[PDB]
Formats: C-alpha cells, sequence, structure tokens
C-alpha cells in the first residue's frame, strides 16, 4: 500500500513487514489543520450572514 | 484382582504427578526455545 | 536441569551499550527507532524491558552494534 | 449446603439491643466501670487539699 | 446549607437534657426555648422522653404545622399536576422546597421520602450533590449511624467523584463519621485538619466548634513530634486558640509537657466532652489514651524515674500515679515495670532494632494465622 | 377456592421441580458411570442437601416408581415404607428408561443414593425404624458391591447412618458397624470412609462423655489429610475438645482456633456456638485474653454476655460476682460440658491474675499480690507465686526475704532466631502447594 511505512532488509533491504503511518503522525500539524467541530450552535448574531 | 486394583491406583498416582511433570518441562522448553529465538 | 538451563540463557549481556531514541512501540516483538546520527530503522523489541519504561518519545539505549531494545 | 444443625445451634434469644450497635472497637479495658476520670482527679485534689 | 444545624442544635440540646441528668434544670430551659420555636410537634416523639409528653403550645403550635404543610403540599400539588415539568425544570426546586417542609417543620420520615423520591427521580449533578449532604445532614441530625455510612459510601465512592472544589465544602461534614464514631485518631485528622469551611459559621455549629474538634482529633491522635510544624505553626489555630484561652490552656499544656496543669485540664477536657454528643470513647479515648501518650513521652527517655516525684511533677496523689500506672501497664501500653518494694519505675524500651523486630514478629504471627487460612481456602 | 387451588398447584410445580432435581442427579450419576468420575458425584453430595429442605411423599414415590421401571428389591423395599399421601390431581410422564436402559441392572451408585435420599426423608419426617432399616440395606448392598467408586459414597453414607442412629440412641449399637467398616476401609484404601466412621465414633465417645477411649483411640488412630474439609472439621474439633477435656491447652487452642477457621464461614451456626464457647472458657483458663472481636458474632451476644462477664472476672480477681452469674446461667454451661473446667476457671483466676500482673510489674511485694487478688496471706501468696514458676508460665522467682523478681535482658543470639527457626515451614507450604498443583494439572 503506498504512502505507509516498511520494514527492510539490511543489505538486500527486502520487506519486512508493511507498518502504520509513521510520516502522519510526526508532520500531521504544519500549517493545516483537520476538521474540528465549532458547530453553528456556537456560531451567534451571524445568522442573517450564515 | 485387588492388588491389581492398588497397583493401579499406584500407577494412577504416578500418571497425575507425571502430567504436570511433562507440562513443566514442555513449557520450560518452550521458554528457552524463546530466549534462544 | 532445565532451571540450570533458565538461570544460564539469561546473561543478555547489555554492558556496552549505546544511544539511539525509541520513536514508538508498534506492537510487541517490533518497534521503530531512530538513531543519534539518524537512521532510523525497525528494529525487534526484546521482552525483558517493557512498557514500564517504555514512554513514547525518550531516550532510550541501544546495544553497540546490534541497536537494539535494551 | 447445609447449616449443620447437628451441633448445638442455641441461637441468642434475646433479640433486643446491640449494645455495640455502631462500628466502635471495644479493648477489654474499655468496659471497666468507674466514675471515670473528673471526678477521680477532684477526689485527688481534695485528698491533697486543693 | 444552612438548615438542619439549628436542628443539629436541638439534637444537642435533646442529648444533654437526656443522657447527663446532672444538666436538668438549665438542659430544660434551652431545651424548651428551642422547642417551642423550630416547631417541634413531629420531632417532639424523641422530645417527649425527657420533659412531659407535650408542652402546653399543643393547639397554636399544631395548627401551625398543619397549616404550614398543608399550604407547601398545595404548592407541590399544584406544580405536580397541573404543569407537566419534568426533568431539568423547576419540579426540582417545588420538590427540593416539599422535602425542606417535610424537613424543618415535619418529622424525618417524610423528609427522606421526598429526598429518596427526588433522588431517583434526577440524577443532576448539582442536585444530587444538594441532596446527598441534605441526607448526610439529616442522618447526622437523627444520629442515625447507619445512614451516614450509607450517604458517605455513596459520595466517597461516585458522587464526590463528579463535580470539584465541593468536596472541599463536604468533608467537614464527610469526616463527621469519623468524629462520632471512636475513629477520631488518623483518619479523622488526616482528613480534617483542612481548614476550608464552606460556611463562615454553619455545618458544625460554628467555625469555633470546629477547631475545637480538631484540636480534640489531633490530640487523641499524636504526642508531640513536629505536630509544632503541622498544626502549632497554623496561624489559624494560634488565632483560634487566642480566642479560646482554656483550650489553648491545654492544648500549650500537652505541647510543653506540664503534666501538673495538664491534668486539670484534661478532666477539664473530659468534661467538657461529656456535655457534647460526639462522647463515643467515653471510657477509652477521653482522657486514659491522651495520658498514655503522655506517659509514653515522660518515661521514654527515662529510665527509672521514682514514683513519688513523678507524682507531684504529674498532679498528687502518689497512690492515685501508681495505681494509674498498674491499671494502664495491665492495659497494655506505658512500656515498663514497677519495682515495689522500692517504688520505682523501671521502664523497658526496646532499642529501635528490638522493638522493630518485635513488631515484625507480630506481623509474621498474623501473617501465618492469614496463610493457614488461605491453606484451609485449599484443598477442599 | 381460588386461592387454595392456587397454592396447592404451585406447591405442587415446587414438587415437579425436586423431582427435576432427583433426575438431574439421576443424570449426574449416568454421567458419572460414563465418566469414572467421583467429583462430578461430590458435586451431586453437595448439591442434594440444599434442596433436601423441601421433599413430598408424594413426588419420592413418584422418583421411585419412574426410576424403577424395571423391578427391584429399591422398589419393593420403598412400597411398604414409603407412605406416599392420597391420590392426587398431577402426574408426570415416567417412562425413563425403555428398551435397553430397563434391560441393564440398576446402578450401584444411584442405588446407594436412593437408600441414603430414603434415610434422610425418614428422617425428615421423623420416623425411625424404616430410616434404620433403609440404612441396613443401604450397608448391605455397599457391603455386597465391591466397586472402587462406591467406598467413596459409602464414606458420607455411613456418616449419615451414624446420624440416624444416634438420634435412634443406637449410637452405641452402631459401633461394630462402624469398626466393620473401618476394617473395611483399611482394606480398600477408603481415608474418606475412614474418616467418617472416626468423626462418628468420636460423637458417640462424646454422647457417653467416654473420653479416655476416645483418647486412646486418637492418639493410635491416624486420620487423613486429604480428606473432606467439614469431616476434617468435625475430627479437629472433637480432638481439640477431648484435649481441653485433657488439659492439653496449647495443643487445644491451635486444634479450636483451626477448627474454627476451616468451619464455613456462612453456615455451620452451631458448630460455631461451640467453637465460641470452647475457645472462650479454654483461654480464659489459659489467661490467653479472649479475641474481643469475636464478641461481634451477630448469633451468640446472649452466650457470650456472660461469658463477657466471665472474662471481665477473670481479668479482676474477684469470686462472688462471677459465681452469682454461675448460679443464673450456668445450666447452659452444663449443658455444653464445661461447667467443671467453670468451676476450675473460677479458682484460677487467681492464677491468671497472677500471671498478668507479674508480666505487668519488675519487683511485687507478696503482699501487695495478695491484696490485689484477695488473698490476705503472705504464705498463700508465696506458694502461689511458687506454683506459678514452678509451672514455668512466668518468670517471677522467689527471694524468702522480700518477694524478688528478675526482669528482662537484651536479645541473645537464639532471640532473633526463634522466629526464624519457628517460621521457615514456609517453603514446607510452598513445596506441598506445588504437589497439589502437580496432582491437579490435568489436560483433559
Amino acid at each position: 500500500t503506498p504512502n505507509c511505512r516498511v520494514a527492510l532488509r539490511n543489505d538486500s533491504y527486502t520487506l519486512h513487514k508493511i507498518l502504520p503511518n509513521k510520516v502522519d503522525p510526526l508532520v500531521s500539524l504544519m500549517m493545516v489543520e483537520k476538521v474540528p467541530d465549532s458547530t453553528y450552535e456556537m456560531i451567534g448574531g451571524l445568522d442573517k450572514q450564515i | 484382582q485387588y492388588y491389581l486394583s492398588k497397583i493401579e491406583e499406584l500407577q494412577l498416582i504416578v500418571n497425575d504427578k507425571s502430567q504436570n511433570l511433562r507440562r513443566l518441562q514442555a513449557q520450560r522448553n518452550e521458554l528457552n526455545a524463546k530466549v534462544r529465538l | 536441569e532445565f532451571l540450570h538451563a533458565q538461570e544460564e540463557v539469561k546473561r543478555i549481556q547489555s554492558i556496552p551499550l549505546v544511544i539511539g531514541q525509541f520513536l514508538e512501540a508498534v506492537d510487541q516483538n517490533t518497534a521503530i527507532v531512530g538513531s543519534t546520527t539518524g537512521s532510523n530503522y525497525y528494529v525487534r523489541i526484546l521482552s525483558t524491558i517493557d512498557r514500564e519504561l517504555l514512554k513514547p518519545n525518550a531516550s532510550v539505549a541501544l546495544h553497540k552494534h546490534s541497536n537494539a531494545l535494551v | 449446603d447445609d447449616e449443620f444443625e447437628e451441633f448445638p445451634a442455641e441461637d441468642w434469644a434475646g433479640l433486643d439491643e446491640d449494645e455495640d450497635a455502631h462500628v466502635w472497637e471495644d479493648n477489654w479495658d474499655d468496659d471497666n466501670v468507674e466514675d471515670d476520670f473528673s471526678n477521680q482527679l477532684r477526689a485527688e485534689l481534695e485528698k491533697h487539699g486543693y | 446549607g444552612l438548615p438542619k444545624n439549628p436542628d443539629l442544635r436541638i439534637a444537642q440540646l435533646r442529648f444533654l437534657l437526656s443522657l447527663p441528668e446532672h444538666r436538668g434544670d438549665a438542659a430544660v430551659r434551652d431545651e424548651l426555648m428551642a422547642a417551642v420555636r423550630d416547631n417541634n410537634m413531629a420531632p417532639y416523639y424523641e422530645a417527649l422522653c425527657k420533659s412531659l409528653d407535650w408542652q402546653i403550645d399543643v393547639d397554636l403550635l399544631n395548627k401551625m404545622k398543619k397549616a404550614n404543610e398543608d399550604e407547601l403540599k398545595r404548592l407541590d400539588e399544584e406544580l405536580e399536576d397541573a404543569e407537566k415539568n419534568l426533568g431539568e425544570s423547576e419540579i426540582r426546586d417545588a420538590m427540593m422546597a416539599k422535602a425542606e417542609y417535610l424537613c424543618r417543620i415535619g418529622d424525618k420520615e417524610g423528609a427522606l421520602t421526598a429526598f429518596r423520591k427526588t433522588y431517583d427521580k434526577t440524577v443532576a449533578l448539582g442536585h444530587r450533590l444538594d441532596i446527598v449532604f441534605y441526607l448526610l445532614r439529616i442522618g447526622l441530625f437523627y444520629m442515625d449511624n447507619d445512614l451516614i455510612t450509607r450517604n458517605t459510601e455513596k459520595a466517597k465512592s461516585l458522587i464526590e467523584e463528579g463535580g470539584d472544589w465541593d468536596r472541599r465544602n463536604r468533608l467537614k461534614v464527610y469526616q463527621g463519621l469519623y468524629c462520632v464514631a471512636i475513629r477520631d485518631f488518623k483518619q479523622a485528622a488526616e482528613l480534617f485538619l483542612d481548614t476550608v469551611s464552606t460556611f463562615t459559621s454553619y455545618e458544625l455549629m460554628d467555625y469555633k466548634t470546629f477547631v475545637t474538634y480538631t484540636v480534640y482529633v489531633s490530640m487523641i491522635a499524636l504526642e508531640r513530634p513536629d505536630l509544632r510544624e503541622k498544626v502549632i505553626k497554623g496561624a489559624e489555630i494560634l488565632e483560634v486558640l487566642h480566642s479560646l484561652p482554656a483550650v489553648r490552656q491545654y492544648l500549650f499544656s500537652l505541647y510543653e509537657c506540664r503534666y501538673s496543669v495538664f491534668f486539670q485540664s484534661l478532666a477539664v477536657v473530659e468534661q467538657e466532652m461529656k456535655k457534647d454528643w460526639l462522647f463515643a470513647p467515653h471510657y477509652r479515648y477521653y482522657v486514659r489514651e491522651m495520658r498514655i501518650h503522655a506517659y509514653s513521652q515522660l518515661l521514654e527517655s527515662y529510665r527509672s524515674l521514682t514514683l513519688g516525684y513523678m507524682a507531684e511533677a504529674f498532679g498528687v496523689g502518689v497512690e492515685f500515679i501508681d495505681q494509674e500506672l498498674s491499671r494502664f501497664i495491665a492495659a497494655g501500653r506505658l512500656h515498663c515495670k514497677i519495682d515495689k518494694v522500692n517504688e520505682i519505675v523501671e521502664t523497658n524500651r526496646p532499642d529501635s532494632k528490638n522493638w522493630q523486630y518485635q513488631e515484625t514478629i507480630k506481623k509474621g504471627d498474623l501473617l501465618l494465622n492469614r496463610v493457614q487460612k488461605l491453606s484451609r481456602v485449599i484443598n477442599m | 377456592k381460588t386461592a387454595a387451588a392456587a397454592a396447592e398447584h404451585s406447591q405442587r410445580e415446587l414438587d415437579t421441580v425436586t423431582l427435576e432435581d432427583i433426575k438431574e442427579h439421576v443424570k449426574q450419576l449416568e454421567k458419572a458411570v460414563s465418566g469414572k468420575e467421583p467429583r462430578f458425584v461430590l458435586r451431586a453430595l453437595r448439591m442434594l442437601p440444599s434442596t433436601s429442605r423441601r421433599l413430598n411423599h408424594y413426588v419420592l414415590y413418584k422418583a421411585v416408581q419412574g426410576f424403577f421401571t424395571s423391578n427391584n428389591a429399591t422398589r419393593d423395599f420403598l412400597l411398604p415404607f414409603l407412605e406416599e399421601p392420597m391420590d392426587t390431581e398431577a402426574d408426570l410422564q415416567f417412562r425413563p428408561r425403555t428398551g435397553k436402559a430397563a434391560s441393564t441392572p440398576l446402578l450401584p451408585e444411584v442405588e446407594a443414593y436412593l437408600q441414603l435420599l430414603v434415610v434422610i426423608f425418614m428422617m425428615n419426617s421423623k420416623r425411625y425404624k424404616e430410616a434404620q432399616k433403609i440404612s441396613d440395606d443401604l450397608m448391605q448392598k455397599i457391603s455386597t458391591q465391591n466397586r472402587r467408586a462406591l467406598d467413596l459414597v459409602a464414606a458420607k453414607c455411613y456418616y449419615y447412618h451414624a446420624r440416624v442412629y444416634e438420634f435412634l440412641d443406637k449410637l452405641d449399637v452402631v459401633r461394630s458397624f462402624l469398626h466393620a467398616r473401618l476394617r473395611t476401609a483399611t482394606l480398600r484404601h477408603d481415608a474418606d470412609g475412614q474418616a467418617t466412621l472416626l468423626n462418628l465414633l468420636l460423637r458417640n465417645y462424646l454422647h457417653y462423655s467416654l473420653y479416655d477411649q476416645a483418647e486412646k483411640l486418637v492418639s493410635k488412630s491416624v486420620f487423613p489429610e486429604q480428606a473432606n474439609n467439614n469431616e476434617w472439621a468435625r475430627y479437629l474439633y472433637y480432638t481439640g475438645r477431648i484435649k481441653a477435656i485433657q488439659l492439653e491447652y496449647s495443643e487445644a487452642r491451635r486444634t479450636m482456633t483451626n477448627a474454627l477457621r476451616k468451619a464455613p464461614q456462612h453456615t455451620a451456626v452451631g458448630f460455631k456456638q461451640t467453637v465460641h464457647k470452647l475457645l472462650i472458657v479454654v483461654e480464659l483458663l489459659l489467661g490467653e485474653i479472649p479475641d474481643r472481636l469475636q464478641f461481634r458474632q451477630p448469633s451468640l451476644k446472649r452466650s457470650l454476655m456472660p461469658y463477657f462477664l466471665l472474662t471481665q472476672a477473670v481479668r479482676t480477681g474477684n469470686l462472688a460476682k462471677f459465681n452469682q452469674v454461675l448460679d443464673q446461667f450456668g445450666e447452659k454451661f452444663q449443658a455444653d460440658g464445661t461447667y467443671t473446667l467453670i468451676i476450675r476457671l473460677r479458682h484460677n483466676v487467681i492464677k491468671t491474675g497472677v500471671r498478668m500482673i507479674s508480666l505487668s510489674y519488675s519487683r511485687i511485694s507478696l503482699a501487695d499480690i495478695a491484696q490485689k487478688l484477695q488473698l490476705d496471706s503472705p504464705e498463700d501468696a508465696e506458694f502461689i507465686v511458687a506454683k506459678a514458676i514452678r509451672d514455668g508460665v512466668i518468670e517471677a522467682s522467689i527471694n524468702h526475704e522480700k518477694g524478688y523478681v528478675q526482669s528482662k535482658e537484651m536479645i541473645d543470639i537464639y532471640s532473633t532466631r526463634e522466629p526464624q527457626l519457628a517460621f521457615h515451614q514456609r517453603i514446607s507450604f510452598c513445596l506441598d502447594i506445588h504437589n497439589m498443583s502437580v496432582k491437579a494439572m490435568r489436560f483433559p
């Protein structure tokens, strides 16, 4: 499966086990964010705008 | 056949004692295989 | 004999260790570590040491030539 | 399951009150009878004169 | 939380009128003065034992009780019939008013019924905390140790887990269970030195009464280690001892180890505890335990202190001190022996090694008993 | 009529439930015969008394006539002996054995069980002659059939047989049966049967106070360690009681506390009462102050309140008060059989007080101890301290000048080692635990 982590070998570097994600946990937060809740119920006073 | 029954009871005791005796040896051998691995 | 063998196989050397920081315990009998010079590689975790001090991102010790979790 | 009534089961026929109805733990001395200590100390003061 | 506190006062007045017959003139006066008020007819089935069957207010007082209870009952009926307010609504406080009527006016039975009803009805955090507090207060009122234990158990188990900064409002009476019982040695103190009162003067009848409970509990608790840095260092402690000179007097007498004033002050302390419903250690831990600690403190760092001189250094009546020492040695403490032919107190203090060795062999005996019981458990 | 009919229908339904319990027992023996496993037999015998408290003559006759599809001596014996009620509207489909099941002969185990169940049912009905006849038939059948699994049954069968004969007052006559089955159990290595028979024999010697013969037999009869917990508890309690009569005091206290711990805590109410009284009396004679936490026993308050006053009198050293309370409520002490010991404590109160005051004091005057314990005589005080020192209970010595007594000393070579010496049986316990595991790690 692409875009995941794997284990390799010493010299031939053959595959050992397709490891879970390591790229995502390390650099999850650079300048972006995933989905928060902040639901529209908290949004008030701007109903005529929303 | 009553001394046969007594010898059978002795054999039963030996078998019961040998059960865990063999099991302990097998599991300790498994532990040694695990540490060698 | 088996008690002798059990107390004999429990040598595990572990005197001349080196430091390369652990990343995280992915599972038991598998792991991923990052050495001091980088070179992040997947390793095998022995059962001698475990969660009791296996906190996620703490500096750990590794064998001199084996880089294994000690 | 049996209650072993064969042994003489003389249940306590009072059924009136629990003397230590609370969790108080008694001691062999705690149940001696005296006029507490205040009166005894008063008598001591009196026999000494004050 | 103010209610059930004047109720606590009337309960203590009933105690003082009933248990000590020495207080049978002023106790009658205070009981009457606080029972003709507070609407005491339903809470008079207890008062009939000491005084007359019913004081001469029957018609007016019963009319007042019935009128007030009927008005609150009508209000509750209106809220629970004309309006379908359920759960998170004002019916909860309506039933709280019902319970307040049934408690402050009526007997404890209807109050407990209304409480349990609304507890099973609504399980909100604030409502549950309030009702747990009310149940604890009414239990400590009517001396239902079973109810006190029940509410303490549920509160310490789950109720206090949900919600914070209110355990600081509740521990002062949650440890009253240990206070009223014999366990005034370790747990009551450890959770009771906290000088964070839910009210400036409430719950335990005052902050001064709270402090007196603290002083009694600590005196039962320990003798004189860094108690200077545990309670004496307490600035509020020193202030309240300034407020109460005699209390400061015996506390400083124990701290200074001056037995001549200590024994008189300790007798005064026991007399005061008699006038108190928290008198559970009537023969164990009023004065005998405190003087066991004091005598341990005294004869330790001593080897052979003469009976005649320790008697005048500890009051008077050489024979009185001799019989006290004999009785307490028979009780088990006061690790020493008496040379009667020479009238000497030859102590036997074990070394650190010796005494701790003895403790280990005692615990080895207990745990051999335990493991023998467990060997009984196995093979059956 | 509706309420009475509903009550009768409900009680008949519970009778059918008990019949299904007995049918479950029969299936349990079918499985036990198939698997050669007496442990599940032990489970059946454990579960029988739980349902034993509610049976009915009619449902017993139902079970008899159902299980005995093939004609057999058990049915022929139960037909006149078991007196079922009149006609009942409730009937069940009685056809458990058909074809090969009816052709096969009856199982000796289930035969012993039907016999024991009939004798327990007769005793529940408060009948004696029919119960004794059924029990005699049971012992006869068990003697005639020589299978290994039967003697394990025979243990509890003989137990309850002699319990019945005790009510019959044949507890003297049943001794020949007890000894004969003891010889058979010795031949067959039936440790459980041996334990049961010695327990019954000891209860016989208790009921006749035959304590000299009881001690002479106990001192030579080896009791199985791996026996049943209840039989072990009964034997150990009887041994402790007879040692207490024999003045074997340390052994008595050890055995009585061991028996109390071995008895089930939830049950054995009479056994518990007896052990509380035994410990109170014996430990008060010893001067070992009775356990205060035992007074919180919910089933012994009235019996221990005079025992509490006896403890207080033992501590104080007074005589008249406890003599009065013995004259008041000493009949139960006589029934328990400790009244001779009761008077012995009444006159050894001074010994116990002397021990306690000697532990209290270093050099106490003989005049002072006489005044304290109401001797009023220097010579009597000297004699008492002499008797205490020769008994070795205390270290108080005599100096005919004034009554000197030595004090203690710092710890020596063996004073730190006696705990480890007396406690290093921990590894013995560990090894017996490991051996029990080795015995009880069967894989299938």
